């Protein structure tokens, strides 16, 4: 009851799990000792944090937070350090320790020493594109990695089949503006114009019969997230499924 | 009864060329609950088992039917190279899967690493790592 602490954990699925604890000043405790401090002629507190440490709770383990920290002391404030976890596959809720050491202060003496440790479980918990018919999974072998400079480049759509008639389908890009609150008309028009006119796909109806190369050229700039347009089409009626994947800044 | 104390102890497709791999995995709770590494292993190239299998099987050229290689090579239809580390995740573990000298009907390298920093304990909890690869052949004569 001097410094309220909370830990927030965010699940970055393309990397490690990120969890950050957060100290604060706990105002409902500050006016308490503010009353006696301004009784003794002091305006704000002088609590000194001298040893702050998060340890990985286990039989025994410890971690290290993902940037640098000094030995600090603040009056009415909040601080928050971040430490990276390891992104679990399924069903193992890890736990942490989070010890701390607040050192209070008085007139060059009477440093009433305090310490605190709140151990709890660090599990807040709130690119394969499947075919959705017969598990013909597609993945780009270098997705989201392309700094092109309006030059040619090549990608790799590694199709993974049932190995049962593995020669079936054809890619294409569809350079055509799709035909679609008036600025909601205009934002959709600018999105559909920059999609259907910015890159070209130099191997158009490539008719793949399990890698591909798919050379593009890319004649306008801007971050093309999710790279729409690049559809495939298969032996059945309409397997017009997307890739929905891969991105390229072009500057 | 007599006990004693409980001790405190991706399917790539490389096409007949060079390649690489990278392994940094946190299945390393074998000494003090995954603290750090004992010592490093900087990119150990695995192609020596299938080199010293694919050379002398076709350098047999003695009578090939009496089988002086008498044990079955069903476990040599993979590679299974090893890296038994000395006394968090995997610190350095890379392997250059060079298919440039390789057979045409193999699948994987079930690569088993003895994870322990356990000094002559005869205890080392070896966890195995597979590849389940495929080879797309580029050229024949």
């Amino acid at each position: 009851l001097l410094n309220m602490r909370l830990r927030n954990i965010s699940l970055k699925s393309e990397h490690c799990i990120l969890s950050s604890l957060d100290f604060q000043t706990s105002k409902a405790s500050e006016q308490l000792t503010k009353k006696f401090i301004y009784p003794q002629e002091h305006n704000s507190f002088l609590k000194l944090n001298f040893q702050e440490i998060s340890y990985k709770l286990i039989d025994g383990t410890s971690q290290i937070e993902l940037d640098p920290i000094c030995p600090l002391k603040v009056p009415l404030t909040a601080f928050s350090y971040d430490s990276i976890s390891a992104t679990f596959k399924l069903v193992l809720l890890p736990k942490s320790t989070q010890p701390h050491r607040v050192k209070i202060t008085l007139a060059y003496e009477l440093e009433l020493h305090p310490n605190l440790k709140l151990p709890v479980r660090t599990s807040w918990e709130t690119s394969l594109v499947n075919s959705k018919l017969s598990n013909v999974k597609f993945k780009f072998i270098n997705s989201n990695i392309k700094v092109i400079k309006g030059e040619k480049f090549t990608m790799r759509l590694q199709i993974i089949n049932s190995s049962s008639s593995p020669l079936d389908l054809v890619v294409y890009y569809n350079n055509t503006i799709n035909p679609i609150t008036l600025e909601n008309q205009y934002q959709l028009h600018n999105k559909y114009r920059k999609i259907a006119e910015g890159i070209i796909l130099l191997s158009n109806d490539y008719k793949i019969p399990y890698f591909a190369d798919l050379r593009f050229i890319g004649i306008m700039s801007g971050y093309y997230g999710t790279l729409s347009g690049l559809k495939v089409l298969d032996l059945n009626t309409n397997e017009l499924i997307e890739v929905g994947n891969g991105a390229s800044v072009l500057i | 009864s007599n006990p004693v104390e409980e001790e405190a102890e991706k399917m790539t497709r490389n096409s007949w060329m060079m390649l690489d791999g990278t392994k940094t995995d946190f299945h390393i709770t074998v000494r003090n609950k995954s603290l750090s590494c004992a010592i490093n292993h900087i990119k150990i190239i695995p192609m020596n088992n299938i080199e010293q299998m694919l050379k002398p099987d076709y350098w047999k050229k003695m009578p090939p039917d009496d089988l002086y290689i008498m044990e079955k090579q069903l476990d040599w239809l993979s590679k299974s190279c090893v890296r038994i580390i000395k006394l968090i995740t995997f610190d350095l573990e890379l392997d250059n899967t060079a298919v440039p000298f390789n057979f045409t009907g193999f699948d994987l390298l079930i690569e088993y690493g003895m994870s322990a920093t356990d000094e002559s304990c005869i205890y080392l909890k070896k966890l195995s790592i597979p590849y389940e690869v495929t080879l797309r052949r580029t050229i024949e004569v």
